[PDB]
DNA sequence: TTAGCTCGAATCGAGCTAT
DNA sequence: ATAGCTCGATTCGAGCTAA
């Protein structure tokens, strides 16, 4: 919960940057997560990316952060074989569905 | 005391090349030297949602709203030219020999015992059954994985090369030789003798393998599929890319080698499925299961350990499987 | 002021000072023999204790890096499956019968290295006990990595007596063993003055070189070598 | 008492360059100066569970679950073109001279004694046996490490480049000259005398070595492999990285030097392995063991200490080993 | 605990011997 | 390997100072 709270805070403090930093040129700029990283691009782009962000409602960012957390957890096969990984996956699913519900209503 | 080594790396025999795809017309196979190559092409696809939902996405309003925005993708596709019904797939195969000698080992006593075991096998039962099965998988176009599943006629030609010229040529009908039975044929016997001479170290064996499959005018062929780093947008997702070397659709060499290794008809489960690729723990990706589990003591590692350390020679079929595993190579030997 | 000696280390001040802010300062540089480790500009109002406390952290991280770099290699006793570790022994050297090994079920106990490419042999509990007795590493075996091989050899024709700096690795309060010079002299059955004559600086006329038996018995009694 | 020096650094003779890999067809190798380079490219590999399991991963459910999640990764792969069967590998070799002189020496008396010892060696028998064995490893394509194991015809061309021009040309059949025996041949003798003049310091010699290997059309070639930091995603893992300098597959210069260094046939163990690289403690990476153990009193350091410090000259074979190790160079002496 | 220092006495190495 | 010697240099113990 503290990791997901800090992720939400980090997006909130990126919200104070320039509105159109996501439109800068670059080969790797994380376009999948740039919809969530810069909400303010929809103001300048009335028809380029505002409707895409409204209709798509990107919640795969939660899946990518869950994959990052899976990369950040210890690779213990004893937990994976036992139900400890089951409880860990259940609590991770609860925290990520809460986090996805947070990112769901960002268009209001 | 003869404990097994911590590193037992083996180099692969039966080295296959990348198999290139070109296309043309049937009865022009004798003049198929300058056939145009099959080129990987870009096309745009749009589809509706068809995956299973997890009982929470089954809301009709949400499903209809998802259909209002169908996914847009671009994919790589390989097709024949419209004036061409035959697929030509050509690769080369080197048969090396020296299967039982590891490329890396720790224990010299284990290496000597394993080489003695392999020499005992070769003396008692040479590379004959294995070579017959390899020649069978080479004479039926199993390396044409999805390219012969619905072909009207599949015809493969095997040539033997010494000085850049054909030393002996083989002509086969790949639909007559099925994907199931390892029968006996005089041309197949000669090809098996050549593979045996290659695997025994008697001489150099280089074979070019050209397979012709009459599929249809402008039909879709199926080359090897690569991976995508997925660093683009959601419109041009590039969800599918195909393998090519120089603007020519190709099949990965390891896929051809996997199709050539499909000789294992000795796994404990019922052989109604047919042959499977020779590999430790008999793990086929299609069914996602492992024939020759270590629990039933018929995997490669337990058989090799019993044959070399305890001198418990398995059945001739199981030692054929073990020697085929030595032929395919590997990084056998844990810490 | 004057140079501060902490075991093998030395904090010597600069001959000329400077003024940082409005206060006088000198640069104090830390050595490990001839190797300069760090320099700090310190106020002239610091005592020796504060100057030593300024470099205590660098000395501590040197000690940690020396313990991790020269740690003795570990042998592991495992079962037939080779997965469960039954006993761990740190050895000064490996058995000469170690070869590339994966445990079988032919023998119940196997002795294996902790290194990732594992070396080993089948071993009984009596043989494992004998090997652990005659190969074990003393608790301060990492200090031997900081000493040359010509002072740690048992060959008397290839042996060289340790210098004062090599003695101060193990003999002082600022050394790696932490025992005093009087305690080291008590361990050898020697007078404290005679043992101070061993660790006497170069600015001295009475200097004695330690003998083969005395040096090796000191290493035994300090827990550095030949103590299992 | 003339103890040994603490600093005994040596510089290497027989300096090779990086060996570049190009491709083409046999019987046009006389016009191979414009052959296209072999390019390192990417392909995708899909693998199953083929390594040993530690008695806890051998459960059928866990093994099948590991099958359902295969390891996807990309590998750097170098292949010949489908119309080219010959691999060309070219490097330049420079032989310096002055082997017994260290680059750094603490003791002047030990320096003088070592110089007298090496001068006594050269006066007794010069760099003739060592240069003959180096010329043998030049004549056979041992620097063509895995590209020689299955090549049908291997030919090595060695030129002497005096003023940027071929002052003397050698052409060899690298398969007639095996990897086991150091025989005598007139052209081998001439190249041996040239390398001897290089090692003695009589003149400057620069050798351009070009090797052609007839492997097959589209067959895999094996350049040197690099290190992977192992930080990216598991799907795009880059499990194998190949060495290239400018979009051209290359072999490391130290690998070429190690293959030329394989002249040591005098180690105490038997001649089953054949020659090994002249290294202190006779280390072979593939076998994971050390011939010439220090316990057996036949390593470089004990022989050098007996020869120089206390005038115990070993056998002429061990003298050849010691001088070849001085040619090899290294940071000798107590650190 | 560090860092030394005389002062006579015992020890140390490397020469020789004898049996 | 035993058994023992001489002779000059080095070590050794127990006083002492010096901090």
């Amino acid at each position: 919960a503290q990791i997901c709270d800090e992720a939400l805070q980090y997006a909130a403090r990126l919200r104070e940057l320039e509105p159109g930093w996501s439109a800068t040129p670059g080969c790797q700029l994380h376009d999948a997560e740039q919809l969530w990283l810069d909400p303010l691009r929809a103001q300048t782009d009335e028809t380029f990316l505002q409707r895409r962000l409204r209709g798509d409602w990107p919640a795969e960012v939660g899946n990518r952060f869950a994959n990052w957390l899976n990369r950040a957890v210890s690779s213990d096969s004893q937990i994976l074989g036992s139900p400890e990984a089951a409880q860990w996956s259940q609590e991770l699913s609860k925290e990520l569905t809460m986090f996805k519900e947070i990112l769901e209503d960002e268009r209001d | 005391i003869l404990s097994t080594a911590s590193v037992l790396a083996f180099e692969r025999k039966l080295d296959p090349s990348d198999a290139l795809m070109s296309a043309g017309a049937w009865a022009q196979r004798d003049a198929s030297q300058e056939w145009p190559a099959v080129t990987v092409r870009e096309k745009s696809v749009r589809g509706t949602i068809s995956n299973r939902l997890k009982t929470k996405d089954r809301d009709p309003a949400k499903l209809d709203a998802s259909i209002q925005s169908p996914n847009l993708q671009t994919v790589d596709v390989a097709n024949l030219p419209s004036d061409a019904d035959t697929l030509k797939v050509r690769f080369t195969l080197r048969v090396l020999g020296g299967a039982g000698t590891p490329s890396a080992c720790n224990d010299a006593a284990y290496r000597d015992k394993l080489l003695q075991t392999v020499a005992t096998y070769v003396n008692d039962q040479g590379f004959a059954e294995l070579a017959r099965r390899y020649a069978h998988n080479l004479a039926n176009a199993r390396f044409l994985w999805r390219n012969r599943v619905g072909a009207e006629a599949v015809e493969v030609r095997i040539n033997h090369i010494r000085q850049g010229e054909v030393a002996r040529a083989w002509r086969f009908d790949a639909l007559a030789i099925g994907l199931r039975d390892f029968k006996a044929d005089a041309e197949l016997d000669a090809l098996a003798e050549l593979i045996a001479s290659g695997l025994s170290g008697s001489g150099h064996v280089l074979l070019e393998v050209v397979a012709f499959a009459r599929i249809g005018d402008g039909q879709e062929v199926f080359p090897s599929q690569e991976l995508i780093l997925d660093k683009g947008d959601k419109k041009g997702q590039k969800s599918k890319t195909l393998y090519s070397v120089r603007d020519a659709a190709a099949i990965h060499s390891q896929k051809i080698g996997n199709a050539l290794r499909t000789i294992d008809t000795w796994y404990p489960d019922e052989d109604g499925l047919g042959p499977i690729a020779v590999e430790p723990y008999g793990s086929v990706t299609s069914q996602g299961k492992a024939y020759r589990q270590p629990k039933q003591k018929l995997d490669f590692y337990t058989l090799l350990d019993n044959w070399v350390l305890r001198d418990e020679a398995p059945a001739v079929e199981q030692q054929h499987y073990v020697i085929a595993n030595l032929i395919r190579g590997g990084v056998f030997g844990e810490a | 002021m004057n140079a501060i000696h902490i075991g093998p280390f030395s904090i010597t001040p600069a001959a000329r000072g400077l003024h940082y802010g409005g206060l006088p300062h000198h640069q104090w540089t830390l050595y490990y023999g001839p190797r300069e480790m760090a320099i700090k500009t310190l106020p002239d109002s610091y005592t020796s204790s504060e100057v030593r406390d300024e470099f205590s952290d660098i000395i501590a991280e040197f000690v940690i890096d020396a313990r991790h770099r020269y740690a003795p290699d570990v042998l592991e006793l495992v079962n037939s499956d080779g997965d469960a570790v039954l006993a761990r022994v740190a050895v000064s050297r490996l058995p000469e019968a170690l070869s590339g090994c994966i445990p079988d079920d032919r023998f119940p106990y196997w002795l294996l290295t902790a290194s990732r490419p594992r070396l080993g042999l089948p071993v009984t509990l009596n043989e494992y006990t004998a090997l652990a007795v005659e190969l074990s590493a003393p608790p301060l075996a990492w200090i031997t990595g900081l000493l040359p091989g010509e002072v740690l050899t048992h060959d008397a024709e290839e042996w060289r007596p340790p210098t004062s700096w090599e003695l101060r690795h193990v003999v002082g309060e600022g050394s790696f063993t932490g025992v005093s010079g009087a305690a080291a002299a008590a361990l050898l059955g020697m007078s404290a003055t005679n043992f101070r004559k061993y660790t006497a600086g170069d600015s001295a006329a009475n200097r004695q070189k330690i003998s083969f038996a005395a040096w090796h018995y000191l290493l035994d009694r300090l827990g550095v070598k030949r103590a299992s």
